[PDB]
Parts: C-alpha cells; structure tokens; sequence
C-alpha cells in the first residue's frame, strides 16, 4: 500500500482532482491571508506612526499590504498619521474580508472539482486515455501571467489605474504611495530605484505574452520532449520548484540587503545601514549643516527628527535578534517613548570623547569612550584595579542636546557609566517597558525573519526540486532495477 | 465512455487535443541556445550591477538612489 | 484570547454538523 | 558611456566565449 | 561643513562607515 | 485560570477525540 | 475511467513505523522545549 | 443605502416571483401516486 | 442635519417605497419571471 | 421650510418625516443683521439645530484637533421651546438669557475606531456677551445621568449600594473613585453665536452657532472629552 | 514564554501523534 | 510548571522506548 509520505500520489493521473487539490491548497493561503490581517489589525496599535511603526511591532503582511497602496484601514485612521474621511472598500480588514470569502469560493471550488472529476476534457480525443497537453497548458499559463505582469506595470504601479508603489526619500523619514515613472534606462536596473519596477513589469509582461503567444503557436519536439519528459507533470513539478526556490533565493537576498521593493520604514531597517553608519552619517551631516551658520550644539539638534535617531538604535537591527526570541520588538525591549537627545561625553581638559558603537557580531560589547584622534581615553573597566582608564579617573561627564534632556550635565561615574552603555548602542531612547512586560533583549525584524524563512525555504526546495527531478529522469527504475 | 459533458468543456476541448504532437527532428533547439544565453548573459548584467561589480554612469545602487 | 477560543471551536462545531449531514454513512437497502 | 567596469565585463564575456569554444575544440579534436 | 571633520566624528564611533571605506587612499 | 482553562479545555477536546478516532478507524479498517 | 475512481489507494503504516513516529514526535518535542519555552 | 434598497427590493422580489409561479406550474400532478 | 436621512418610515407609503424606482424594478422582476413561466408553457 | 407654513402643515403629513427636526429659515428680509429695531425684546420659540458633532482627539503624533464622528442615536439632536430677555442698543452691544426650555439633549456618538463618548448637548443659562455679528459667553452644563443612576452593580451617588457587593473583599482598594464616590460636578461650557438674516417685520431671527462643552465623565472616572457642535439656530422677538 | 509554550507544546506532541495512531489502527484493524 | 512538562515528556519517551522494545512487532520469517 502507499505509505504515509506518498497520499498525495493518488492524484498524480487525475486532472479533476489535481485541479480540486489546487484549489484547496490556494484557498487554504487566502484563507491564511485574511485570518493573518484580521489578527495583525487587531493586535495593531497605531498610536505612534514614527516611534512605534509596523516593523517595530512584528507585522508581517501590514508591510505587504502597505507596499502596494492600501495604507486606510476601516478604523478610521491612515498609518501616516492621518484620518481616514472614507477609506472605501479596500482597507486592510477590507482586504481580508475579500481574502476570506475568495478563501471560501475556492473551497467550494475545490469541492465541485473534487466530485466532478471525470470530465471528457481531461481525456484526449485520439485514444480516449486520460492526459494533458502541457506545452499548451504552459503556453495558455505564460500568455496569462504575461498579460497580468504587463496590467500591473502599465495600470497600477503607474497611477494611470492603480494607486502606485511606496515611494520615499533615501532615508525613510516622509514616505508614501506615489505613482512611479518608468525608467528605461540603466537606472531602470538600479535596484534601490522604483522607477525598474513598472518598466520591468511592462517589459517583461510583454515578452512573457510573446513568449506565451508562441508557445501557442509551436509545438515542441522529439528529442526536448523524450528528453526533458514534457508529458510528465513530476517534470514540470521539478522545474516549478527550481524556478519556485529561484525566486525566493532572490527575493531573500532582495529583502535582506534592502531595494526599493522593501522600504525601511516598512520593514525595518537593514543591518548594512546599521553597519555602514548611514543614519549616523545623515545625523551628523545634518548637524555640521546648521551648526556651521549658527545654531550651535546646545540647540538645532531638535532639527533632527526623531524618526533618524530611532534609525540610528541598533535595537532596529535586523541581525540583532534571536532564533528563539519571539514576539515583536516592544515585547523585546519596550515601547519607545521620546529621544533622549544625543550624547556628548568630555573629560576634565575638554577632548570630545565618543563611544564605540557595538557591531552587529557583538551582543556584550566592551564600553569605551575614544577620542576623535582614535586614541582610547575611557572606559567602563572590568578590572577596577590597576585600571587606567576608568571614568572617575578621566573625569567624563555626559551633556545631552535636541531630547527629552536638553543642557542637562551629568558628573556622577554611576550615571556617566549607564548613559555610555546607552549610547553604546547608537541613538539613546527611553522605552516603556511595562505595558506589554519586556524581557530585555533584542528581537528581530519582520524583514529578518522574513529573509530566514525564505532562505529555509528555499534550501527545502533545492532538495525538493532533487528529489522530484530524481522521480522524473528515474520513473522507470523507481521500483528497482530491470535485473537483465 | 465518455466523461461529464459540460458546455465549458466542450469551448476549452481544443485548447487540449493534441497531447504527444510535437516537431520532428531539434525545432527550434538553436533558438533555445541563443535565447538560454542571452538571459545568462542579462542575469549575470544584473548580478553585477547588484553586487557592484559593475558600475555604469547612471546608477548609485545605494539608498541614495531613491534621492 | 477566550474570544478566538470560542470561535474557533464553534466554528468546528458548525463545521463537524456540516460533515455529519453530508459525509454521513450511506443506508443501505439490503 | 562605455565604463572601463562595462569594458573589462564585455571582455570577460568574449573570453568566456573563447574558452568555451577551446573546450569545445578539445573534445571534437578527441 | 567640511567633510574632514564628520570624517573624524564618524571615525571613532564607527570604523565601517562608508565615506572612511570610500576614497580613503589619500588617508 | 485564564489559560489554565486553555489547557482543561484542550485536553478535555483532545483525549476523547484521539480515543473515538482510533476505535473508528479500527471499525472502519475491517470493511 | 469509470464512475467511481480508479486511483483508489489504501494508506498503510505499520507498528515500527508507529514506533519511528511516536519516538521523532517526543524527541523533537523533548529538544525543542527548552528553546520554545525560553 | 438606495442601492441597498434597489438590490434587497429585487432579490426578494425574485424570491417572491420564483415562488408564486412555482406554485402556478400545475403542482397537483407532481405527486408519485395517482389521482 | 448632522448627517443624511432618508425619513421613508411612517406616513403608510404604498408598498413601504418613496422612490419609484423600487416599484420599477419590482414590475419588472415579476414580469420576465412571469415571462419565463409564459413561454415555458404547454409542457408537463 | 420658513415658520408661517411649519404651522401649515398637520401631524400627519410631518410625522416620520424629520420635519419636527428642522428648525425654520427666514426667507425674506437682509442678511444685514443692523437693520434691527433697538431695545428690550422677549423672544419665544428660540430654536436649536446643530449641523456636525465632533469630538476631540489627542493625536498620538502631538497633534490636536476634532475628527468627525457617526450619530449612534437617530434624529434626536435639536433642542426647541427656549425663552428668555433681549436688549439691542445703538452701539449693538447685547446680552443674552436663558431661563427654561427642553434645555439638554442626551446623545451618544460613535468615534472612529469603535469609542462611544456620550454627552449632554446643552444651551441653558446661556449668557452671551458681544455685539450683533458674534456674543460669546458661559452656560451651565450638567453631568448626563441623574444622582440616583444605577450602574451593573447598583451603587451611584443617591441611590446604590456604595460598594460592589458581589465581591466579599473588593470593598477597601484603589476603587474609592469606582465605587465610594460619584462625581457630579457640573462643567461649564463655551458658545460661539451668529446673527443673520434678520427680518423685522416679524422680528424673526437666524443664524449660525458653535458649542463647546465637555461631554460625559461617567462618575468619578476617565476624564470627559471637550466636543465641538455647530449648526442652525432661529428664533422670534416677542 | 511560559503558558503559550506549553500550548504549542501541547499541541505538537498530539496532532501528528494522533494522526500517526488514526494511521496505524486503520493498518492494524485490517488483518 | 515548565518542570513537570519537562518530566512528563521524558517519560512518555522511556515509555515509548520501553514499548517499543517489549511490545513488537514479531518477524514473520516466513
Ligand atoms: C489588465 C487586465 C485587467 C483585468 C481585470 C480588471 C479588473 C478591474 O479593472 O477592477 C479593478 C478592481 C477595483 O478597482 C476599483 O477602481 C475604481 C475606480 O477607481 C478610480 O478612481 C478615480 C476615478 O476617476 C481614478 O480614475 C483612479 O485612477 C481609479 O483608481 C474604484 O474607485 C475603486 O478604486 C475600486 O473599486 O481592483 C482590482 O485591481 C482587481 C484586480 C484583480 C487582479
Ligand atoms: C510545491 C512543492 C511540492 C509539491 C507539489 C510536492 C509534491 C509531492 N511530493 Mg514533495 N517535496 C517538496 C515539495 C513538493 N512536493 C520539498 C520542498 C521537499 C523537501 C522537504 C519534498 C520532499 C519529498 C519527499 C521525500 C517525497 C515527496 C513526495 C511527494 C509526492 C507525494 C506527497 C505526499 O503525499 O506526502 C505526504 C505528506 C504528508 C503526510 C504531510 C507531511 C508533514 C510535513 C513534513 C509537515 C506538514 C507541513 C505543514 C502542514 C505545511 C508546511 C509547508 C509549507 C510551509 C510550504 C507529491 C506528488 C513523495 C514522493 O516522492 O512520492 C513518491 C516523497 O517521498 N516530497
Ligand atoms: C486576483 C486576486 C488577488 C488579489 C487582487 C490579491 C491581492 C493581494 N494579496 Mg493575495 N492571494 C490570492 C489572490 C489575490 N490577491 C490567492 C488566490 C491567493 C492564494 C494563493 C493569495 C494569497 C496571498 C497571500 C499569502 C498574501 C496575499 C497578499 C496580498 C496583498 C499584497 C500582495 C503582495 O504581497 O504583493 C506582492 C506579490 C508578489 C511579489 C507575487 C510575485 C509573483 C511572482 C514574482 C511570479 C513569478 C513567476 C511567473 C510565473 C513568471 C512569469 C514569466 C513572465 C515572462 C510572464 C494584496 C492586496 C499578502 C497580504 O498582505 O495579505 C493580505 C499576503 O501575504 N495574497
Ligand atoms: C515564513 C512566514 C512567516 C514569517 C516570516 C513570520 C514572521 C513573524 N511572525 Mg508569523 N505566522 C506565520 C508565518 C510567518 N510569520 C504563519 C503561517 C502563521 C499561522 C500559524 C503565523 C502566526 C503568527 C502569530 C500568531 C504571530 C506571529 C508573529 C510573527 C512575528 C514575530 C516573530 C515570530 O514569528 O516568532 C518566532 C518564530 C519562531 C521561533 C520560528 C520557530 C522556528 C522553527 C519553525 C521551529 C522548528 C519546528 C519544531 C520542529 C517544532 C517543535 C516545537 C515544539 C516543541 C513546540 C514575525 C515578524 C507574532 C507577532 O508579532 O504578531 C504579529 C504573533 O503573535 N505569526
Ligand atoms: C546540486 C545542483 C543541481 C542538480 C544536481 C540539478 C539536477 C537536475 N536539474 Mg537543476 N537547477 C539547479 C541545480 C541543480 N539541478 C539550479 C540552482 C537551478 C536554478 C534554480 C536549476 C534549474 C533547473 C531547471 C529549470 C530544470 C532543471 C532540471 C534538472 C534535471 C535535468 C538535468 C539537468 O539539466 O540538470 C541541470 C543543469 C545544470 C544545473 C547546469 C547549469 C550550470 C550552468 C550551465 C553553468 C553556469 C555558469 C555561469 C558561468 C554562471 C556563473 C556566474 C557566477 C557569477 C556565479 C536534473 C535532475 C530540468 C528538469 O527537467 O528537471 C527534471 C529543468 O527543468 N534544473
Ligand atoms: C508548535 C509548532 C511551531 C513551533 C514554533 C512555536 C512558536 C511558539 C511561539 O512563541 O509562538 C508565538 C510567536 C510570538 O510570541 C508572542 O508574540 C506576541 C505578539 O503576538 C508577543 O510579542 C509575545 O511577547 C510573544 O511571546 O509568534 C508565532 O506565532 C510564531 C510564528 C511561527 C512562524 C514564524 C516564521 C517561521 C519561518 C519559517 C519556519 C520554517 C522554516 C523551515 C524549517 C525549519
Ligand atoms: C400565518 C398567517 C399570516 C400571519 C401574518 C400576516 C400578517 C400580515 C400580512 C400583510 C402584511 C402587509 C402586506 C404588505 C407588505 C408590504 O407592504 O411590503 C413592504 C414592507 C414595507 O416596506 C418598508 O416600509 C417601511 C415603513 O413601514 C419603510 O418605508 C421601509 O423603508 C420599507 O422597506 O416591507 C415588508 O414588510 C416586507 C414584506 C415582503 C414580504 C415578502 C414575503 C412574502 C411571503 C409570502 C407571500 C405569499 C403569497
Ligand atoms: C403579471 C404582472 C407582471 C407585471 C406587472 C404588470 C404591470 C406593471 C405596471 C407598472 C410598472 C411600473 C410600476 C412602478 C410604479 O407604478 O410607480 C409609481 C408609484 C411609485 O411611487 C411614487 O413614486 C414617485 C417617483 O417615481 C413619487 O416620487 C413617490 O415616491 C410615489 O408617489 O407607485 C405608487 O405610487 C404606489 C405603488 C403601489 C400601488
Ligand atoms: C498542521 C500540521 C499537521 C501536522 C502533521 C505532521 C505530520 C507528522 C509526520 C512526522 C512523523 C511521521 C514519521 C513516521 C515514521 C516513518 O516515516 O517511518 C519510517 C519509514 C518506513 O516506511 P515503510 O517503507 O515501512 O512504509 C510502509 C508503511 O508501513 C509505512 O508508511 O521510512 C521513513 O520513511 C521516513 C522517515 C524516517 C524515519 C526515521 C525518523 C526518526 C528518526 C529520529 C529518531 C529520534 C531520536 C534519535 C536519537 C537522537
Ligand atoms: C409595484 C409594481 C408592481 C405592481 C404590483 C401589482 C401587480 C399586479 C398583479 C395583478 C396580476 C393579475 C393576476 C393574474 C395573473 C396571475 C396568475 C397567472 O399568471 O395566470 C396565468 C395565465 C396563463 O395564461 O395568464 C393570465 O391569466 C393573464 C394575466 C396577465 C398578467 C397581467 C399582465 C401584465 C403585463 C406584464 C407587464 C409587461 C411586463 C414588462 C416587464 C418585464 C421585464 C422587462
Ligand atoms: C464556507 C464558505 C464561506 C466561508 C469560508 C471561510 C471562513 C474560509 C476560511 C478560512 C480560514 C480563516 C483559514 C485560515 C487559515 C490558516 C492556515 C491554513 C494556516 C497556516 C499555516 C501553516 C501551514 C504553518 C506551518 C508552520 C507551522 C506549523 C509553525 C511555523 C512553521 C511552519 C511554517 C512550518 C463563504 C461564506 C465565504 C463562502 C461560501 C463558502
């Protein structure tokens, strides 16, 4: 009898019911959808668009949702801060409920299927046997998805139809949804560029209808399908499922290193900006401009906005998290409630001395206040004797601009110690860690787990797409050998 | 014997007729040598111009690229 | 939380009558 | 325009295609 | 306002940024 | 007992719903 | 090819089986616990 | 609201009329005996 | 007014309609049911 | 819809009809509003219609401002039969008096996101300080529910219990403001009004008004919300 | 994490145990 | 709580150690 792992090989000869399996399985995934939103809507807070956004409290299809236009809700708020006069029909919970009942139709669907499998359709003419004419299927799926692609590039993305994409400044403080001009041109295939999306889509949704034109047209030959084994469907499973893991190889790497497909105020930042100092970098260029006309240190640094400073924490590192570590980021380290303004440390003779940002490898890091010369001056020392660097030795004291503490000096090594472990980690915040119980440590982002479950994913279909490659090339020995 | 006949079955009874019709011979398999490499050789342009491998005039391929 | 529990198990209940009418044992006339 | 990175990459295609051709070469030649 | 400066802002808190990684050769 | 009720509640679906299974399928294996 | 279907298969899972089962089942439980529960 | 009016008014309208003419198609003679 | 009202209750308005559309569609609801009835005749 | 036809019209054809919530327009005369005799007046038959009720939000981003809210209760809103004294000068200075009247109106309103704030619409023991264009001033407002309301566990300020008794131990705690005490301070509130279209033939006046009052505090516990009401008034001197 | 635990917990320790009993017992009943 | 948990999942595993090796299923040498 056919063992627990090959239940499903029952229809493997039957179109009707593969048909009726299909169906089920999709609507089993709008079904998930909808559920998915309904619950992310209600456990969603929308009480801080800028220091409690959607990556900051684990939402995973909000971002998705968001990305392609719907940002109203039927609660009667808008996630860019605004009032939703008349969000209309397609909301978030709007959404869902189409997903729910599209979820519905299709299990209905799938029960139709399922009883009336044996349809004459199924079978071909010439020898009454049941079987499928796959070039052609393939040719009818491709002219399809060629029509849809060229739609959703010329219709929607575009504006001319549809809303357009999330668009924003490079880094991440407005956004919104804009229509988008194609670019046709080399930085068409610049990645971080959203004008590649719709000139992608457009061309190649019309490749893909020349292509699927084609496929129509011609028919293929002895040796492609004797070799590739086209009347098949474990051959075109394996394939599928090469191109399935292609894809979310991509799109792992595409969410992990950041395009303009995956914005930073949607998905949380990414580790290389952490990395490569870019929220620091646009702070501190923002400060030189306008400390370098007036407005010194003491004020102006209110011009920045809070939103760049909360880019600056390395509790918004994607890479920072745990595998274990569930839960959003509030349950991990707090809600943030205001910026604390930016730390400046000095000794007795007055050398601006700055902390050692913890890298992204580090979860315990070493605190040391270094000069701009790069010479070590301070630090919390674990030995405390013989030391030569601690702080009541050096003498730092800690000054505080643009925050909560503005012109605020703190002396005191106990206080000076804590406010340099806070700024070991970039940007200092306050949290509120008591309205969701907070354990302490850092959590990762929808992005992160996004990528790594993708990229599992994707390894579990290599083997997949191996395995039902192996059944293609080997359908005739898969019950043994031939012993002659 | 045959199956269900249905009125949907009977419009879409061409589109799958002709299971096993194929071309003698390769077809067109030269076409598929020219069209398997030139995606290659666009899949590789982008790859480069991905990993910065490649710098063109006109492209940044940083965050700056949304300014 | 109780609210997810009581909907999800009265929709199973719904959905069990829902097979018990449909998916029942056939009588036979024998 | 031509970057000298575009020029080095359309090189390293031409000499793909040469070693390519090479291998080809060497296996006709037996 | 010059570049010279967050230069040497940026260089202690973080080593791996990128205008230190870019053009650094005259450095 | 808010979640203490989770368990009661799961385990008092689950035992009896295990148990019926297994003795249905046993009545159903043999034709 | 007929009325009822032709693909009609019998699912079979023997004692050892069982026992493979049930030991995958309480291992991966027994090694996971400690990291679901944190 | 109008169109809420104009589509409840209609399906049950359609109801009604699938109704009263059903019962107009000569019932009396779907009995299985005779008479 | 706050907001819009339609004041359709009360006053014993025929059919419990205000607009004529309502009994347009009805008319014409009943009629091509009918109309189907009509011409599936002469049958049974 | 002016004041010499709403009395030409019997119950019949008015009733369901919203009508009896329409307060009367002044169709003749100017909206010059000075053309008005000066002197001491007694007006009767001063309407209310408000137009909008909005509520007051603290925006979660540090903003602050009314969103609009739905009606939960149905075309209840109006307030009519409002008496009173005005005095008109040359200079155009006035004053305003409430004394009786259906002087509170009861509703609840539905605010974006699932949150009801009822509250008690009120006019009364209005005096309004100004000219002719625009008169502001205070007016007495009341809490909503009356000293002997009952809540789920009986208890309030006159009548109840003083104490959720269902619990043998849950008498003595932070509860003091749940159940030891209700308060029903009344609030005051501020009221813009607007004088137009004025005819002095038949002393009819009209015009456009804006509330402020702090709405329900639900007795002794989370602080009340300030709603924003303005409409359509009308009324006739003597 | 200390009560959503034990219901995942619980939950993966009888689904698939369950449906590998359901499985046996309807091998098991036929000879 | 996460103790008693812990138990009762390793003796469910020695049960089914223990099941396993005293309760098998027979070769039929056949
Ligand atoms: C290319 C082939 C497309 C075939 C499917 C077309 C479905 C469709 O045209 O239907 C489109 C539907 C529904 O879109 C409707 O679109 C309507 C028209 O909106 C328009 O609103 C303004 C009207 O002046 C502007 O013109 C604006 O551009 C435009 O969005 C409504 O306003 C609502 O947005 C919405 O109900 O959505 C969808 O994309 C469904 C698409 C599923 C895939
Ligand atoms: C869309 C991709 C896809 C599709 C259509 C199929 C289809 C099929 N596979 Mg295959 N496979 C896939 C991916 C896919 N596979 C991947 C990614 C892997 C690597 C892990 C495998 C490894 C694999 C093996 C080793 C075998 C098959 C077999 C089969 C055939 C019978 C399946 C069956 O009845 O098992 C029954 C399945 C169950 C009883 C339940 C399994 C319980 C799993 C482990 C946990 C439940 C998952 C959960 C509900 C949803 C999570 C999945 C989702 C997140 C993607 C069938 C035609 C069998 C075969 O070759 O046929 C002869 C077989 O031996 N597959
Ligand atoms: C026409 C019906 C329809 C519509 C209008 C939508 C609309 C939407 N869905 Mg949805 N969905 C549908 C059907 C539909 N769905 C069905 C039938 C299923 C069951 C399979 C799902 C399951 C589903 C899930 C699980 C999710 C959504 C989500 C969403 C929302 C965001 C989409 C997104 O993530 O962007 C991006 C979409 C993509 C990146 C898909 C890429 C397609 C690849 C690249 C195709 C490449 C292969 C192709 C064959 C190659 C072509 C070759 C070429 C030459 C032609 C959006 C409102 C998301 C959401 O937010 O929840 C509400 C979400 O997570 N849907
Ligand atoms: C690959 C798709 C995907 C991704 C990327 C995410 C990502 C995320 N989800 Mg989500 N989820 C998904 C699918 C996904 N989910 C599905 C299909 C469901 C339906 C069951 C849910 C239901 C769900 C809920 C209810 C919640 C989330 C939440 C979250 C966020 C918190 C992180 C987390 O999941 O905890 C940690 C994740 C892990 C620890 C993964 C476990 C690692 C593997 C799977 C374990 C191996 C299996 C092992 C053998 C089982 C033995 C264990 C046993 C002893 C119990 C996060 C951004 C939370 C949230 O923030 O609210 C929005 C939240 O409460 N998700
Ligand atoms: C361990 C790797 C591996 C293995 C053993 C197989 C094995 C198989 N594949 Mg598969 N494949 C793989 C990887 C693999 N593949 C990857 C990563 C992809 C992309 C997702 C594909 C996509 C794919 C498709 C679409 C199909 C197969 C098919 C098949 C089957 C037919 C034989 C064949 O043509 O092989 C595959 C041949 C290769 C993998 C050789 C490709 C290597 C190229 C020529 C070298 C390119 C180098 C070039 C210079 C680029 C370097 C740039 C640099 C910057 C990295 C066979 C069972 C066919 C099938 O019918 O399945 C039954 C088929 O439909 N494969
Ligand atoms: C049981 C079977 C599932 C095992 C995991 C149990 C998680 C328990 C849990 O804490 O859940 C609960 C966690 C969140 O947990 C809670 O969340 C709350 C907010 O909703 C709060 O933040 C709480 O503080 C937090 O504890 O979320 C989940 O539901 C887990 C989702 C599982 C899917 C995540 C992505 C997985 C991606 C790929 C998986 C497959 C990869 C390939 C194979 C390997
Ligand atoms: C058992 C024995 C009989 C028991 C009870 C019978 C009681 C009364 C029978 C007469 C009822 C009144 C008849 C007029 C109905 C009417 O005007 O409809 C229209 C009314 C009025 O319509 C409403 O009027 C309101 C003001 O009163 C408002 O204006 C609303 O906007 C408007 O919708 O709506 C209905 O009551 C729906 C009736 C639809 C009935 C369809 C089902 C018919 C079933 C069987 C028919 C068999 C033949
Ligand atoms: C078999 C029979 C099949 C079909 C029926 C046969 C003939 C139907 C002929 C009439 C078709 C039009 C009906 C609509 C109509 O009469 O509305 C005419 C009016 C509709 O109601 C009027 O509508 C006007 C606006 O169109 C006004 O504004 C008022 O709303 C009202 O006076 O019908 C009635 O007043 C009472 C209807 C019940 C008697
Ligand atoms: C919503 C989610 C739904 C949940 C459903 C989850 C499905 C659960 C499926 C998993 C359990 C089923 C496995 C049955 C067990 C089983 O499959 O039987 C063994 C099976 C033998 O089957 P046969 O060839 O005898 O098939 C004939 C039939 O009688 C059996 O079907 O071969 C194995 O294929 C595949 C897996 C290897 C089995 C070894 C795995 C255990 C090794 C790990 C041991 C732990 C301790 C090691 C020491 C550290
Ligand atoms: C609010 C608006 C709706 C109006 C409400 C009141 C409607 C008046 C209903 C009185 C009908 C008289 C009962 C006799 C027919 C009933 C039994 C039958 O079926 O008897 C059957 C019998 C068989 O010969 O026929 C016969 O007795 C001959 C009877 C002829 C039926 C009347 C003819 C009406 C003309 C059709 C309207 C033109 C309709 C066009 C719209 C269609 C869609 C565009
Ligand atoms: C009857 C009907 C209806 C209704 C319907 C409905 C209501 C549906 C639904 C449904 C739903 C509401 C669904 C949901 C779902 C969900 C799902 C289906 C899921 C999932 C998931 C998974 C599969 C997972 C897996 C896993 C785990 C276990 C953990 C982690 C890891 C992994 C991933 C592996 C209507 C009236 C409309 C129409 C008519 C018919």
């Amino acid at each position: 009898g056919l063992p627990w792992y090959r239940v499903h090989t029952v229809v493997i000869n039957d179109p009707g019911r593969l048909i009726s399996v299909h169906l089920m399985h999709t609507a089993l995934v709008a079904g998930w959808a909808g559920a998915m939103t309904l619950f992310e809507i209600a456990v969603f807070d929308p009480s801080d668009p800028v220091l409690n956004p959607m990556w900051r409290q684990g939402m995973f299809v909000l971002p998705f949702l968001t990305r392609l236009g719907v940002t109203q809700s039927w609660g009667g708020w808008t996630i860019s801060g605004e009032t939703s006069s008349n969000p209309g029909i397609w909301s978030y919970e709007g959404a869902a409920a189409s997903h729910i009942v599209l979820s519905g139709l299709l299990f209905l669907a799938s029960v139709w299927h399922w009883v009336y499998w044996d349809l004459e359709l199924f079978r071909d003419p010439r020898t009454g046997k049941t079987a499928l004419d796959l070039p052609k299927i393939f040719g009818i799926h491709l002219f399809l998805a060629g029509l849809l692609c060229f739609g959703f590039g010329a219709f929607h993305v575009t504006g001319v139809f549809g809303p357009g994409i999330w668009v924003s400044d490079p880094y991440g403080l407005t956004g919104s949804v804009q229509p988008v001009a194609p670019s046709w041109g080399a930085e068409g295939f610049d990645p971080y560029n959203p004008g590649g999306v719709p000139a992608h889509h457009i061309a190649a949704g019309i490749l893909g209808v020349l292509a699927g034109l084609f496929h129509l047209c011609v028919r293929p030959s002895i040796r492609l399908y004797f070799g590739l084994s086209m009347g098949s469907i474990e051959s075109v499973l394996s394939s599928s499922i090469a191109a399935v893991f292609w894809a979310a190889f991509v799109v792992a790497g595409t969410m992990w290193y950041g395009s303009a497909a995956t914005p930073i105020e949607l998905f949380g930042p990414t580790r290389y900006q952490w990395d490569q100092g870019f929220f620091q970098q646009e702070i501190q260029k923002r400060v030189a401009q306008s400390t370098s006309e007036g407005l010194s240190v003491s004020e102006a640094w209110a011009k920045i906005p809070e939103k760049l400073a909360f880019y600056d924490y390395i509790g918004n590192n994607p890479a920072k998290g745990g595998l274990f570590r569930t839960g959003a980021m509030n349950s991990g380290d707090g809600i943030a409630v205001g910026w604390l303004g930016h730390a400046s440390f000095k000794d007795q003779e007055g050398r601006e001395l700055f902390v050692r940002r913890m890298p992204t490898f580090f979860e315990t890091f070493p605190v040391v206040l270094i000069d701009k010369d790069g010479v070590v001056r301070a630090d919390v020392p674990f030995r405390k004797a013989e030391s030569k660097y601690s702080i009541e030795q050096v003498g730092v004291s800690v000054t505080f601009y643009g925050g909560e503490l503005n012109g605020l000096t703190f002396t005191d090594p106990s206080t000076v110690k804590k406010y340099a472990r806070k700024a070991q980690l970039g940007e200092i915040f306050e949290f509120d860690r008591s309205t969701l119980q907070s354990d302490g440590v850092f959590r990762s982002s929808p992005r992160g787990w996004f990528t790594f479950g993708h990229l599992s994913f994707a390894l579990l279909f290599f083997f997949g797409h191996i395995w039902h490659g192996s059944r293609t090339i080997f359908r005739d020995v898969f019950a043994g050998i031939d012993e002659d | 014997e045959p199956g269900i006949v249905t009125p949907l079955g009977t419009l879409l009874r061409p589109l799958n007729s002709e299971a096993g019709k194929v071309l003698p011979g390769w077809g067109t398999t030269v076409l598929m040598a020219v069209a398997i490499l030139l995606f290659a050789v666009f899949l590789l342009i982008i790859l480069e111009i991905y990993n910065s491998s490649l710098i063109l005039d006109g492209v940044t391929n940083s965050w700056e690229s949304l300014a | 939380m109780e609210a997810l529990v009581y909907t999800f198990l009265l929709i199973g209940t719904l959905g069990i009558i829902f097979f018990s009418i449909f998916f029942r044992e056939p009588p036979r006339i024998a | 325009s031509v970057t000298p990175s575009l020029k080095n990459f359309l090189l390293s295609l031409v000499a793909g295609a040469v070693v390519l051709a090479a291998i080809a070469g060497a296996v006709t030649a037996v | 306002q010059r570049v010279r400066t967050v230069l040497d802002m940026d260089d202690p808190a973080k080593e791996e940024t990128v205008k230190e990684l870019r053009k650094d050769i005259n450095n | 007992v808010n979640i203490l009720g989770l368990t009661a509640t799961a385990l008092f679906i689950i035992i009896p719903t295990s148990f019926l299974l297994i003795l249905y399928v046993k009545t159903a294996a043999s034709e | 090819m007929a009325r009822p279907n032709p693909n009609k298969q019998v699912v079979e899972l023997n004692r050892s089986s069982l026992y493979w089962g049930l030991l995958l089942i309480f291992v991966l439980a027994v090694l996971f616990s400690s990291y679901i529960f944190n | 609201m109008l169109t809420l009016k104009i589509f409840v008014y209609t399906v049950v309208t359609f109801f009604v009329g699938l109704f009263i003419f059903g019962f107009l198609s000569n019932d009396p003679s779907r009995n299985p005996g005779k008479g | 007014l706050v907001d819009d009202r339609m004041n359709g209750d009360g006053t014993g308005l025929p059919f419990g309609v205000n607009d004529g559309i309502l009994g347009w569609v009805i008319a014409g609801t009943l009629g091509t049911i009918w109309a189907i009835y009509f011409v599936s005749q002469k049958d049974l | 819809l002016t004041y010499d036809e709403l009395q030409g019209l019997t119950y019949l054809q008015v009733k369901g009809t919203g009508i009896a919530n329409t307060c009367p327009v002044v169709e003749q005369g100017t909206s010059n509003v000075r053309e008005l005799k000066p002197g001491d007046y007694k007006l009767e038959k001063f309407c209310m219609e408000p137009t909008s009720f909005t509520v007051k939000e603290v925006v979660d981003k540090g903003r602050e401002e009314f969103v609009k809210t739905k009606l939960l209760t149905r075309l209840t809103i109006s307030q009519f039969g409002m008496n009173g004294s005005m005095k008109i000068n040359n200079d155009g200075s006035v004053e305003f008096r409430e004394d009786e009247g259906l002087d509170y109106a009861a509703t609840t309103v539905k605010l974006p996101g699932g949150e009801y704030v009822p509250f008690l619409f009120t006019i009364k023991e209005f005096d309004g300080k100004g000219t002719l264009d625009s008169f502001s001033g205070d007016f007495l407002v009341p809490s909503y529910r009356g000293s002997t309301f009952l809540d789920p566990k009986g208890r309030g300020g006159a009548t109840g219990y003083d104490n959720a008794i269902a619990l043998p131990a849950k008498a003595d705690a932070d509860e003091i403001q749940r159940l030891n005490n209700k308060s029903y301070t009344p609030g005051k509130g501020s009221a813009v009004f607007s004088v137009a279209k004025v005819d002095t033939e038949t002393g009819e006046i009209a015009g456009v008004f804006e509330s402020i009052q702090p709405s329900d505090t639900e007795m002794g516990a989370h602080p009340a919300k300030d709603i924003k009401i303005t409409g359509l008034w009308y009324g006739q001197l003597t």
